[PDB]
């Protein structure tokens, strides 16, 4: 057994981690005191769940997870919530005053007077492990901390824990619930410092959860507690394969290994599906091949962009519920017949496919209904470039009025940052039109 | 359209299907976070100088 | 109020859509640069797909489909016809075609036409030569071309003994409905035409732009070497005792079917963020025999003068107002 | 980011923060007293950042009261409200500045700027987390302007990393009170352009200008005019007031709505516009009515760089982004290009007094230019005959400092004008 260790940065990393670990206590029944009646190893063990829990001698099941934000509204809400008896204070780090939407503010200003505090509570946690593997790291583009500090901090761990994985989920900003104009500044910026130390990174685009929200859940307007809790079932079920027996991606290395030929192609797509309303009385269960065909509708991508027009480098199906592999081979075959996968071909034509047969939990109370099966589709394509175009844009326009960049020279950054991570953005979009279109 | 390395366990079970063959250091990182710092106090002792 | 941009200044078709969205009273035109449009005349190359559908509050619609280009060039065409169970190398209406980089298989059915002592005469074009010796097309070509048989018996008007090529203008809105505009036009050579010397280029290719230059008899039949489709279909009638429909534009149809059909899953943009249309121009072959091939499919492509107004107004009727609705005798086709 | 300390001087200054502070104690459930009396927590989540608590459960204003006579804070201090302000706050002279910017900023406002850095000093040292201050003056008198200005220079020295927002009332000869205005409003808009992050334009020709043509009210009073401002003032600190996502503290909204440090000029706006039902449509449409700005200035005659809308009340969320979204791309035009998705929108359960719901509107807008174009015409009028300079070269001045003035303003006007041509 070997621990994984969860640093949430910012609020939205904050918040998704909220979900994911009230997720993670439901379907391991792992009450909100901590007690866990079907662990029979009482003070600690080395079963999958304890890649993630570790155990105290009174039969609490504590998260092997830090929380950072440089203001402490969002974390009291942690330290006052129902699963506060879940975690201890040094868990829970907090500043005075926010990073403001500004990355330089994050991750020098303030990130300077922080890092260290940090980077010893995750000591901490890392002195419990026998084998510690890795971080998972959850935080915004957007955000002054969870873009500047985040990348510190990524930085700081690759200098401390040179062997280990880390893999990100990553935030990508949105008009519709966006806080700030400056975020392409902060996401290109956090990209370029962060991208040689992320092994695997899963971008979640806001703009593909609130429209799945407002179309499959019905909300007209779906808050950050709606689009949390349909982000993290996508959470769960990546990182299923590390907390569950199981012989696929059971370790941090065997994401990159599964999903990323090409280091700095670190960005796999997620689909996922279904996403059925639980007012939906009358509900009609969806078979493993409809299931299947619809990890290809973009519609259900968490990142909005064609992948027939680009190509395929790995492909995994992540299978929760009530599925066979005949089934599934079944589904594939048809599917084949019917759409446009193409793969490089320097690869393999193939799906890596895991199946857990726990069907996916869903909060009491909340809007997901019980499916009998659901399926993530976790697959490394081109077209996902097109969310770094858009970013690149957007970034484009500004910069050339240098708009809003005082701001960022003003925390004691300079300006040449900027035309340096532009430039490696530019680099990134080249690689993915080689590694994707033909001439 | 083969199917390889099956593994069956009470849990579920994995295995894969083909259908076609084919850092920079903690001195370097202290450094750029103090020469920020220290362009951060120039521009303040700059700001200072005006007001006097 | 709509709201529309021009990025393609070059196009005449959608000038005059531009010109006829903007006398409706209810479309307004933008900066190039402005995304808050809800539609888009783009530019022919490296048209900004991935940015399209991004931004909320609007319902965008787009002018061009994102992958019609396997279509619409020589090479992929050939390839798309070659490698398409649906289209298959069986296909009967295309002629036979090879892809050559600056072969065998060019070479091998070549050999069996030589010592067969059949027609020889093959077509090099890229996105021309006419040789019946192999070695001097692929001598021109090293000088990516798609080598064709070359259709040496055409079917020639009288009189002039002369060749011709029809245009078909295609709308795929953006539920993927095929709409064939119920005017085409034949190209017309105004020399007669001369199997035994392909060495002149001008009673052999029927461009408009060739003819216009190097042909001494240009406008002479009719203006200016445009044959429209009444005229053509009485022609049909007096001389061989056939319907344009019969003997010809049901071949068409199944053509412009079987290529789209065949790319739907490709380009269909029926659950995306965005919406695309888009206008294609359909070049055919008549044989003697009145077969029907096709020669190549355009992308971008213009109109006959006295046919724009109508079918620009038929644009602005089926692919922008049906999603952009304003406050029978239709001039298309429906293929299905 | 949590404590605010606000600061109001001279009569414009001290009448119109006396009006904030009741609305603002109104919208919180606070009594006169300092106690609280409403039955809503949301009313004292953020309570702090306005209010300091005392013994027993009194909430006391993080105010401080300036002035260079005593009049308007006795008549503060006799007001409504006037219980509820610490008396140590209360800092005031007795000779005055008579309507003059260099009595405000060299001479009488300098022998009591220090003990009104003393009480602001106290104020900051019991703060948690102190973001910055907000000060409420006028331009066009003395103690306002040239003190107000003086405050902030000193401030700016001693807490340099903190945020500087000022309500600055414009002069207008429609409302004016003396011929120097445009000179001590000139001598006050440089040192705002160096000294401050952000500044909403109040200027009181467009309040005069509402309260005649829209208030059908024949003859306006300054309570007229001010009844506006204090509802615009609540309007665009709901989102510093009460819980939110959107430019939650001063440091944010200056992020958002300061593209570059010198344009941080804001034309607020408010909807509707009183002295009994509205629609979201019609919210949004009045609230970007060039009749409900607070700056005299046509915003078809600019553009847009950001804007904050802040809806407040019980209404569609999804109606307000779907008539915020239909505003935008309906004009796009007016909206610069080169800084995209620069319109954000806060939506507030808690209406103002009275109405069911309102909209509250700060644009960055180049139109804001003409403002400081109309004082420079003004300012150039008098200054091409050095009329009524004896007034201030008595106090130490000297004319190349007028002569700089202007040429800062003319290059504030010519810096809108090439982010509205660009
Ligand atoms: N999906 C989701 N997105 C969020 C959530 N919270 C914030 N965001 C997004 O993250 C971006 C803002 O970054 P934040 O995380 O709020 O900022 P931060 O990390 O706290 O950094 P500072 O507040 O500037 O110190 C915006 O695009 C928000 O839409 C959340 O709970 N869920
Ligand atoms: N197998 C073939 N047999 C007989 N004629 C042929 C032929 N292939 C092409 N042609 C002739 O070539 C002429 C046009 O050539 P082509 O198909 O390359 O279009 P084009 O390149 O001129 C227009 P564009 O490329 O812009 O769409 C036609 O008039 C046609 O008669
Ligand atoms: N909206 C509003 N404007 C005022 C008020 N009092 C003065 N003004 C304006 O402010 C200018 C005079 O400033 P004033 O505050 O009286 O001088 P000070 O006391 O020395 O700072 C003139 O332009 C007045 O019109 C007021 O109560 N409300
Ligand atoms: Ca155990
Ligand atoms: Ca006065
Ligand atoms: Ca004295
Ligand atoms: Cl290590
Ligand atoms: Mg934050
Ligand atoms: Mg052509």
């Amino acid at each position: 057994m070997r621990e994984c260790i969860s640093i949430h940065v910012g609020q939205a990393g904050v918040q998704i981690g909220n979900a994911c670990w009230e997720l993670y206590c439901l379907e391991h029944g792992i009450q909100p005191d901590g007690q866990m009646p079907s662990d029979k190893t009482i003070g600690g063990g080395d079963d999958s769940f304890n890649t993630f829990f570790s155990e105290t001698g009174a039969g609490k099941h504590v998260p092997r997870a830090v929380f950072v934000d440089l203001e402490p509204t969002v974390i009291d809400e942690v330290r006052t919530g129902t699963y506060r008896q879940l975690f201890h204070p040094e868990q829970l780090i907090t500043g005075k005053e926010d990073a403001a939407n500004n990355y330089a503010r994050g991750h020098y200003t303030i990130g300077k007077e922080i890092i260290d505090l940090v980077l010893d509570r995750i000591r901490k946690l890392a002195d419990q492990c026998t084998g510690l593997q890795g971080f998972l790291v959850f935080h915004s583009f957007g955000g002054g901390t969870g873009s500047g500090f985040t990348s510190l901090l990524m930085e700081r761990l690759s200098v401390d824990y040179g062997k280990k994985s880390k893999l990100e989920f990553s935030i990508y900003p949105a008009p519709q619930v966006s806080t700030a104009v400056v975020e392409p500044y902060n996401s290109i910026l956090t990209t370029h410092t962060t991208l040689e130390h992320s092994d695997c990174a899963f971008m979640v685009d806001n703009e593909a959860i609130y429209d799945i929200c407002r179309r499959n859940l019905d909300i007209e307007r779906p808050t950050y507690t709606n689009l949390n809790r349909l982000i993290s079932q996508i959470v769960s079920s990546i990182t299923a394969s590390l907390r569950f027996d199981g012989a696929l991606n059971v370790d941090l290395t065997e994401f990159q290994t599964n999903l990323v030929p090409y280091p700095r192609i670190h960005f796999p797509l997620a689909t996922y599906a279904p996403v059925i309303s639980a007012e939906k009385a009358y509900h009609e269960q969806l078979s493993v091949a409809e299931i299947t065909n619809a990890c290809f509708e973009p519609a259900n991508q968490m990142v909005k962009c064609d992948p027939r027009h680009g190509k395929y480098m790995a492909c995994c199906l992540l299978y929760r519920g009530d599925v066979v592999p005949k089934d599934v081979n079944a589904a594939i075959a048809t599917i084949k017949t019917k759409r446009s996968i193409q793969f490089v071909d320097w690869c393999p034509t193939g799906f890596k496919v895991g199946i857990n047969y726990q069907p996916p939990t869903v909060v009491p109370g909340g809007d997901l209904a019980k499916v009998q099966r659901a399926v993530c589709m976790l697959s490394n394509t081109t077209a996902i470039a097109e969310a770094w175009a858009r970013l690149d844009h957007k970034f484009d326009l500004m910069y050339a009025k240098r708009a809003f960049v005082h701001w960022y020279v003003g925390e004691g950054m300079e300006e040449g940052e900027f035309s340096e991570a532009r430039e490696d953005m530019a680099a990134l979009e080249k690689d993915y039109e080689e590694v994707g279109v033909d001439s | 359209m083969e199917v390889i390395e099956l593994n069956k366990c009470t849990s579920g079970q994995s295995f894969e299907v083909i259908l076609k063959p084919p850092d920079p250091s903690l001195e370097e990182i202290q450094k750029k976070l103090e020469a920020a710092e220290e362009r951060r106090k120039y521009q303040e002792a700059e700001l200072l100088k005006h007001l006097a | 109020m709509y709201t529309f941009v021009v990025r393609d200044e070059n196009s005449s078709v959608y000038a005059e859509v531009s010109r006829l969205l903007l006398a409706t009273g209810q479309w307004k035109r933008l900066r190039k640069d402005n995304p808050r449009f809800n539609l888009m005349l783009g530019e022919r190359n490296r048209l900004p797909f991935g940015r399209l559908g991004h931004e909320p509050g609007l319902v965008q619609l787009v002018n061009y489909y994102r992958g019609a280009d396997k279509l619409c060039r020589k090479a992929s065409l050939v390839k798309l016809i070659k490698t398409s169970p649906e289209l298959s190398e069986s296909c009967t209406w295309f002629p036979e075609s090879y892809v050559i980089y600056p072969r065998e298989v060019f070479l091998a059915a070549y050999n069996r036409r030589r010592e067969g002592r059949e027609g020889n005469v093959w077509i090099a074009k890229s996105s021309i030569l006419i040789s019946s010796e192999a070695s001097e097309l692929l001598d021109f070509i090293d000088e990516v071309h798609v080598i064709q048989k070359y259709l040496e018996k055409p079917l020639l008007l009288e009189p002039g003994h002369r060749k011709f090529d029809i245009r078909s203008w295609v709308l795929v809105d953006h539920l993927y409905n095929i709409y064939l505009y119920r005017e085409g036009v034949l190209r017309t050579s105004s020399e007669p035409y001369n199997s035994a010397n392909f060495q002149d280029k001008t009673c052999h290719l029927t461009n408009h732009c060739i003819q216009k230059e190097y042909s001494k008899n240009y406008g002479r039949y009719e203006e200016g070497n445009e044959m429209f489709f009444e005229e053509f279909n009485q022609y049909l009638m007096d001389a061989l005792n056939t319907t344009l429909e019969n003997s010809i534009l049901l071949q068409i149809k199944h053509i412009i079917r079987s290529c789209l059909m065949c790319i739907e899953p490709a380009i269909s943009t029926k659950h995306l963020h965005y919406q695309s249309f888009q206008l294609f121009g359909f070049d055919f072959m008549v044989d003697e025999e009145l077969k029907v091939w096709l020669i190549e499919v355009n992308g971008a492509p213009a109109c006959a003068q006295k046919l724009y107004a109508e079918l620009c107004q038929g644009i602005v009727d089926v692919a922008i107002s049906s999603v952009f609705p304003l406050a029978p005798t239709s001039i298309f086709i429906k293929l299905h | 980011m949590r404590e605010i300390v606000h600061i109001q001087a001279g009569q414009c200054g001290n009448q119109i923060g006396a009006k904030f502070w009741e609305v603002i104690s109104d919208e919180h459930g606070i009594d006169p007293t300092g106690s609280y009396h409403g039955d809503s927590d949301l009313q004292l989540e953020r309570i702090n950042v306005y209010y300091n608590e005392a013994t027993g459960n009194k909430y006391v204003p993080r105010a401080i009261l300036v002035d260079l006579e005593p009049g308007t804070m006795d008549s503060v201090r006799s007001g409504p409200f006037g219980q509820i302000f610490r008396p140590d706050n209360f800092v005031f002279g007795q000779s005055g500045a008579g309507n003059n910017w260099a009595k405000g900023h060299y001479t009488e406002g300098a022998e009591l700027v220090d003990s009104v850095l003393d009480v602001v000093r106290k104020e900051s040292e019991s703060c948690d987390c102190l973001q910055g201050f907000q000060l409420t003056h006028s331009l066009g008198g003395g103690t306002g302007s040239g003190m107000g200005t003086l405050l902030i220079s000193k401030i700016r020295e001693e807490y340099p990393d903190r945020i500087m927002n000022t309500f600055s009332v414009m002069p207008s000869p429609k409302v004016s009170d003396t011929v120097v205005e445009p000179y001590n409003a000139t001598l006050s808009v440089h040192q705002l352009v160096e000294n401050t992050d952000e500044t909403y334009c109040i200027d009181n020709e467009a309040l005069y200008d509402i309260c005649f043509r829209t208030l059908k009210l024949t003859t306006p009073t300054y309570g007229d005019l001010n009844h506006l401002v204090s509802a615009t003032m609540s309007g665009v600190t709901t989102c510093l007031r009460f819980p939110g996502q959107l430019n939650a503290d001063l440091r944010k909204l200056a992020v958002n709505m300061v593209p570059f440090p010198r344009l941080h000029f804001f034309m607020p706006g408010f909807a509707p516009l009183t002295s009994r039902a509205l629609t979201v449509p019609e919210l949004t449409q009045q609230m970007f009515d060039s009749k409900n700005m607070m700056a005299a200035c046509d915003p078809r005659h600019g553009r847009y760089l950001t804007v904050a809308a802040i809806f407040r009340g019980r209404m569609s969320m999804k109606e307000v982004d779907e008539q915020m979204l239909n505003v935008q791309n309906k004009n796009s035009s007016y909206f610069v290009e080169w800084i995209p998705n620069n319109v954000k929108t806060a939506v507030c359960d808690i209406p103002p007094r009275g109405l069911k719901m309102s909209a509250t509107f700060i644009g960055n807008s180049t139109a804001i230019q003409e403002l400081f174009k109309r004082i420079s015409e003004q300012f150039t009028a008098m200054f091409r005959r050095k009329a009524f300079l004896h007034w201030y070269t008595g106090e130490g001045m000297d004319e190349m400092e007028f002569t700089e003035a202007e040429s800062n303003m003319n290059d504030l006007v010519s810096e809108y004008q090439q982010y509205q041509d660009a």
